């Protein structure tokens, strides 16, 4: 599942409800969940070390761990600066395959720490 | 609606190709076999696809080139036959209007197709199409193989009659005819043992049939020469003489063919007759039955070229009574046949109403008259039609009944004309063997109608 | 000067077919190369070297060097510019089945833009006697009017180089130092356009998929071809022009109609190559480099409309859309995912529609006129180009193997084919709507033509029939007790009649409100 | 439709399917796919299902109104 096809909430039942005529209750789930529903600073060294990276290729402040590539300054081309910018900060080979399906500074601060 | 979405439904033959495909195999495959039987003399596949091709490279020599259009006007013979392949294995659009045609009516033509070249007996540079000789084209270059075509390119422009004042070319696409012809094919099992009698004149498109249909099956397009144009004796002999297995015609040339009795003319070879493009007498399979072979399965089929060679096909071992008109059958696999009010609605079953023709099998349009197109073509939620202006209708098994058209089924002064009827009814004298029935010029816009006696021949 | 020789940005388009070859990039891995396949008989290979090398020589954007999302130029690149396969030597038919191995190959090859290879002629000596001359170009190098502006200096570097009339000196770098900061104002001015419809821009072409385009690894493309007639060519032009609408609005506009008629959505994105010819320079028309703009036409294509209106209605959405492509189409999707939307035109209408003929009049001369050809474009399910051929038309469709559901662009291209020459055969106050595939509408008039079944009759008549044949026959089956057909019919029939003497009468409504 | 509009059987499923689909429309009822203009759209173009023919249901009892938005008609 890319992006926009993540439950970007999610939730669970040990069975699900069933509508009057024998349906699963699509109308008490998505109400349900509905009810159910009612940025942060840098913490991480490699969020550090993100923002060290993303801010020198946007210009623009990545005070924030949940800061968003897209949003932010989301190209391709500024994808390149970036990957250049974190394959000398760690020596890793980043690419967008790795990256445009985790496109958030905490998100990504996960493919840094594993060193590849 | 049920019913008549399952036989408009019926799903396509078409092995969809360039028309020419099958015959340049069939000559790769037995170059030696009997493409064609004529005056005294027969062609192989090899001599017809060898001549087919330097009329071909001829035509590249000409400048006639993918799509681009080209008048046949040849008397009927091989050298007719490989013109019209070597227009097609041109990539090019063939325009048959066969010779006997006159002058006047060549002439609209020659500007209204298009018609960038001609071919005839003659080179004549300076004719309104520049014109060729198919013996001088015969002189050119082999194309080594036919140019390459996708199907839905122009095949043939058949031309319809001077009746319309100014003629309209009916441009059909290979898919179109293939369609038609494959779709017949498989029904007709046509063989190495086939062979057809192109009793056809070439602009009419049955020898669409007799061409790509016979030749690509490998079946033997036996021809009569251009003097044998309405030569039923020469007819009998060549059915007799190059044993012709698939007899196809417009009803009145079998007619034509059956006026002769059976001992000054055998036809026990017709293994299946295909009659079409105008009102077969109901009688006439009652009449043909003892003349053809045993299993002698006539095939009486539909519709305009705009629907490629036919749109239908009732076969007939026997006359079912309740029949008026030998009704067109089941439309034809991968095309189809609505029955439309005026209104463009399609009318219930019994309910007369025009006929519209859809599917894999119609024409391009009008090869120079896409305003008239627009007419006589429609487009719906049901995709495209051409609509004929016959008049027909629907019976409760989805069996076409026949009917006429929107012109001849008019008012007269007051009520509504089926001059079908008066054709029936005439018919019904004993003592005529056909009769006709037309609406007239002057101020008064009379009906008027037509007799002819049958003779009974006798020692 | 952004001197000849220095490292310079890429124009706009040229970054997002850069971008393209990025392995995790939506449908990248590939170059954007065309390459074109010709037929000639007997034809230099000398001649041809020396004439590959010296448009290189002198055209520095053939010799562009593409790193780090820029482009450098090499004085002369490290890697050969002729794959001469002189397989005269080879028998005709290993020579054929070897051909198709380097066919595919070549025809779908990543070209070495980063060793300057931008440019790849070639050429196999079929020993057939037929010169299979050959020319994969990445349009990083070149707009595809461009890649004919090469065949002109081609064609003429191999018939006469006397006849080269001069090296077109204004550089490529120098041309974007002007044109794109020359275009910035209306970039801004149109940017606010965009950025003001980006929610309201339509979708991508919403086409059936078996594969997900950000799910295959290689977008190996399939070319399907059509040349339409000169003559179908000359109906389509005179209804053109009747109608008061470029050919290439046209075509586009058909290509809209089945494109909406194949996707989910009547309304969507689809690229338009622009080749900009507005630097004042006459020799702008000369220069082979990539002067292309990339135009995101949201078209729109209503049902029931004539033809006439929906290419009318397609030409002004065309034109009123390239006073706004001096805002790049690259520029706005990037827009688009800075608003959090991904929004894309994977689907392409590249109209090079030019009066000459496509292969340009020399070119043809020297070799023939186009055999084959293949566009790599990433990123893009569909490229879909036209081309002069002969006084004909070629209709090219760059599919996706694979990305489309297989048959599909086969038979939405026999469609679009059929379309394009309803459009010569019949005049466009026809409706714009087209046919379905005969074949298609067919089977399903077979499936929804399946004949009633139905023994038309209420709905208990069976049951009180079973009940009058069988009545101790079990008909309903409780917790231990059950009821037998005349027993539940019995029932129900007092029912019935104290229904009717509750004033219930036929088709009037009871509500029954039972436990089971 | 009444109670239904096909029958796909399933004596086993084949690894192309993502859903088990509607089979064949059942006998004397029909199905179209259809867009927006609710002209027919190609096969593997997703639009909106319509049912039709001799399995179809009147109306919404008492609303005429929504009958004739969910309902429609056609030369089909
Ligand atoms: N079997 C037939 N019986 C009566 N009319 C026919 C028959 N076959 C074709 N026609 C129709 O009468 C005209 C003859 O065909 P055509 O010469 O192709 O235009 C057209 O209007 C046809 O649709
Ligand atoms: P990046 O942010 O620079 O590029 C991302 C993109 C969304 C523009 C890209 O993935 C894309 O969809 N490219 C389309 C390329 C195209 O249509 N090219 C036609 C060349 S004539």
């Amino acid at each position: 599942l890319p992006q926009a096809m993540r439950p970007e909430r999610l939730w669970c039942l040990p069975s699900l409800p069933l509508n009057g005529n024998g349906k699963v209750d699509r109308r008490r789930l998505a109400e349900s969940m509905t009810r159910a529903l009612g940025a942060e600073e840098p913490l991480e060294a490699h969020e550090q070390a993100l923002a060290e990276c993303w801010e020198a290729v946007l210009k623009r402040p990545v005070r924030r761990r949940e800061a968003s590539f897209f949003s932010l300054g989301g190209d391709s081309l500024l994808a390149t600066r970036l990957l250049a910018g974190i394959r000398e900060r760690f020596g890793v080979r980043l690419g967008m395959a790795d990256f445009y399906r985790q496109p958030t500074l905490a998100g990504l601060a996960r493919h840094l720490q594993v060193q590849t | 609606q049920a019913r008549r979405a399952l036989l408009n439904g019926q799903p396509a033959c078409a092995t969809a190709r360039t028309l020419h495909r099958d015959f340049f195999l069939r000559a790769a495959e037995a170059p030696d076999a009997d493409a064609l039987l004529y005056r005294d003399q027969r062609v192989t596949r090899g001599e017809l696809a060898e001549r087919a091709l330097r009329i071909a490279g001829g035509l590249r020599e000409a400048g006639v080139r993918p799509g681009d259009a080209v008048e046949v006007s040849l008397p009927r013979g091989p050298q007719q036959v490989a013109a019209v392949f070597g227009v097609l294995a041109a990539g090019a659009c063939y325009v048959p209007l066969d010779i006997d045609q006159p002058p006047a009516r060549r002439r609209l033509i020659e500007e209204a197709a298009g018609v960038c070249l001609a071919i005839t007996e003659e080179d004549d540079p300076q004719a309104l199409p520049p014109r060729l000789d198919v013996q001088r084209l015969l002189r050119g270059p082999a194309l080594a193989a036919p140019v390459p075509l996708a199907p839905q390119a122009s095949a043939y422009v058949i031309y319809t009659s001077g009746s319309t004042g100014v003629p309209k070319g009916v441009e059909v696409s290979h898919a179109a005819a293939i369609n038609t012809i494959d779709a017949l094919l498989d029904l007709l099992r046509v063989n190495a043992s086939d062979r057809l009698l192109a009793v056809s004149a070439l602009d009419f498109d049955l020898s669409v049939f007799d061409l790509f249909g016979g030749l690509g099956a490998g079946a033997s397009l036996v021809l009569p020469a251009q003097e044998q144009a309405r030569d039923a004796a020469a007819w009998a002999e060549a059915i007799q003489r190059h044993a012709v297995s698939l007899w196809n015609s417009a009803p009145a040339l079998l007619e034509m063919a059956l006026s002769l009795p059976a001992s000054q003319a055998d036809y026990r070879s017709l293994r299946a007759v295909l009659l079409s493009g105008d009102w077969v007498a109901l009688d006439l399979p009652g009449r043909l039955r003892p003349r053809c072979a045993e299993g002698c399965r006539l095939h009486v089929l539909g519709g305009a070229t705009e629907a490629g060679i036919w749109s239908n096909l009732q076969s007939v071992d026997t006359v079912p009574p309740h029949w008026r008109s030998i009704p067109y059958g089941r439309p034809l696999p991968g095309q189809a046949y609505r029955v439309v009010d005026t209104h463009g609605r399609d009318v219930p079953d019994l309910v007369v109403g025009e006929l519209w023709i859809g599917g894999a099998s119609l024409a391009r349009g009008y090869r120079n008259d896409p305003e008239l197109s627009a007419r006589r073509f429609v487009h719906d939620a049901q995709g495209r039609w051409y609509r004929t202006g016959d008049r027909g209708r629907y019976w409760g098994d989805g069996t076409l009944e026949f009917l006429g058209r929107v012109d001849q089924q008019v008012k007269v002064r007051g009520q509504r004309i089926e001059l079908g009827e008066v054709e029936a009814a005439l018919c019904a004298q004993a003592g005529v063997e056909s009769a006709c029935a037309a609406v007239l010029g002057g101020g008064v816009a009379s009906l008027g109608a037509v007799l002819v006696p049958r003779l009974a021949p006798r020692a | 000067a952004q001197d000849r020789d220095q490292p310079f940005e890429l124009s706009s388009v040229q970054q997002a077919y850069w971008l393209g070859r990025g392995a995790g990039e939506v449908l990248g891995n590939v170059s954007c190369h065309a390459f074109l396949e010709f037929r000639t008989r007997d034809v230099d290979p000398q001649r041809l070297a020396a004439a590959a090398e010296c448009v290189r020589q002198r055209h520095p954007m053939l010799r562009a060097r593409f790193l780090d999302g820029r482009q450098q130029i090499l004085p002369t690149p490290p890697l050969s510019c002729f794959d001469l396969q002189d397989w005269r030597t080879l028998q005709v038919d290993e020579a054929e089945r070897d051909w198709q191995a380097l066919r595919d190959w070549r025809a779908h090859e990543c070209l070495a833009v980063e060793r300057g290879q931008v440019f790849l002629l070639g050429l196999v000596r079929m020993p057939g006697g037929e010169d299979r001359l050959w020319l994969s170009l990445d349009l990083l190098a070149a707009d595809v009017e461009s890649l004919r502006l090469l065949l002109a200096e081609l064609g003429v570097a191999y018939l006469a180089p006397e006849r080269l009339a001069e090296p077109p000196a204004l550089h490529f770098a120098d041309y974007l130092a002007h044109r794109a900061a020359q275009r910035a104002e209306a970039a801004a001015r149109a940017r606010d356009y965009w950025l003001e419809r980006l929610p309201r821009l339509p979708d991508a072409p919403a086409l059936p998929l078996a594969c997900a385009p950000e799910s295959i690894r290689q977008p190996r493309t399939r070319r399907l071809a059509f040349q339409l007639s000169a003559g179908e060519s000359r109906r389509l032009e005179r209804l053109a022009a009747q109608h008061g609408v470029t050919l290439s609005s046209v075509f586009g506009c058909a290509f809209a109609l089945v494109l909406a008629r194949w996707s989910e959505s009547a309304e969507f994105l689809l690229n338009v190559p622009l080749f900009d010819r507005h630097a004042d320079d006459p020799r702008i028309g000369e220069v082979i480099a990539d002067f292309t703009t990339l135009l995101l036409l949201e078209c729109r294509m209503q049902a029931g409309v004539s033809f006439a209106e929906a290419v009318k209605s397609f030409q002004r959405n065309l034109h009123g859309a390239i006073d706004h492509a001096a805002f790049p189409a690259l520029e706005v999707l990037r827009e688009a995912r800075r608003q959090g939307q991904p929004r894309s035109a994977p689907v392409v209408f590249a109209s090079n529609l030019g009066e000459e003929g496509f292969v340009p009049a020399a070119f043809r001369d020297a070799f023939g006129d186009l055999h084959d050809m293949l566009s790599q474009t990433p990123q893009v399910w569909l490229d879909h180009q036209l081309y002069r051929v002969g006084d004909g038309i070629l209709l090219a469709w760059d599919s996706v193997v694979g990305l489309f559901p297989e048959g599909l662009p086969e038979t939405m291209f026999e469609a679009y084919v059929g379309l394009l020459q309803r459009l010569c055969d019949s005049a466009w106050g026809q409706p714009a709507d087209l046919p379905l595939p005969w074949a298609q509408q067919a089977r399903r008039a077979l499936l929804n033509g399946q004949p009633a079944c139905a023994t038309a009759r209420t709905l208990h008549r069976d049951f009180f029939l079973r009940a009058a044949e069988a009545p101790d026959a079990d008909a309903l089956l409780y917790r231990d007790q059950r009821v037998t057909r005349g027993e539940l019919a019995e029932r129900a029939l007092r029912i019935a009649g104290g229904l009717r003497e509750a004033g219930v009468r036929p088709g009037d409504a009871v509500e029954v409100s039972l436990p089971r």
